């Protein structure tokens, strides 16, 4: 039995910490919603 | 229950202690999360009960109370915020530059960051603070790091 609990507003944040990368990627999306990729 | 606006940790006491299971967002009286967090089970709020409303397995993307209605879209240019909820942890905003995942079926932006399982459901912001998708259905690439669409649902 699942409950929820409030974590936070939804707001854009000045100055967050800023990182990841920004890859380009050849994908494919099974039925079951499963993403893999394409090779 | 609590049906304010915002992000929400989904919890579970089935398993060890309190585990969290994932998050999602509270807009317009509507509960939005993934797929794979809740099964499509209902959700308790305090002393109140959500029941789903619309559920997508391939989406992988469920409401509760009413139909989606997250609707912002990523400009395809700019950086995004990924408002983290990790478990046991205060909630985070990460910036970011998204990435692409192509499909047969058109692009879709992706955010290379790599957080618990727990945290799949955690809001995808604009410099709007308008929801664009929501965390934790991607991929493993070569490297070995994880990669989650940006994944949103259409408001009827
Ligand atoms: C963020 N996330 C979501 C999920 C999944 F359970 F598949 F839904 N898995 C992860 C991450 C967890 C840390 C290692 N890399 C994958």
């Amino acid at each position: 039995d699942m409950y929820i609990e409030r974590a936070g507003d939804i707001t854009w944040e000045k100055d967050a910490e800023v990182t990841g990368n920004s890859p380009r990627l050849d994908v494919a999306l099974d039925e079951s919603g499963d993403f893999s990729l394409v090779e | 229950g609590e049906t304010t606006d915002g992000v929400y940790r989904v919890m579970t006491r089935r398993l060890l202690g309190s585990t969290q299971v994932g998050v999602g967002v509270m807009q317009e009286g509507v509960f939005h999360t993934m797929w794979h967090v809740t099964k499509g089970a209902a959700l308790r709020s305090g002393e109140g009960r959500l029941d789903p409303y619309w559920g997508d397995v391939k989406q992988d993307l469920v409401s509760y109370c009413g139909p989606w209605k997250l609707d912002a879209a990523w400009d395809g240019l700019s950086e995004v915020q990924l408002l983290a909820v990790p478990p046991g942890e205060r909630a985070k905003n990460i910036q970011t530059l998204p990435g692409i995942f192509k499909t047969k079926d058109g692009d879709i932006g992706a955010v290379a960051l790599d957080y618990p399982a727990g945290t799949s459901g955690s809001p995808i912001l604009d410099k709007c603070g308008r929801v664009i998708g929501l965390y934790g259905n991607g991929v493993v690439i070569k490297n070995g790091s994880y990669v989650s669409a940006i994944t949103q649902g259409k408001r009827e």
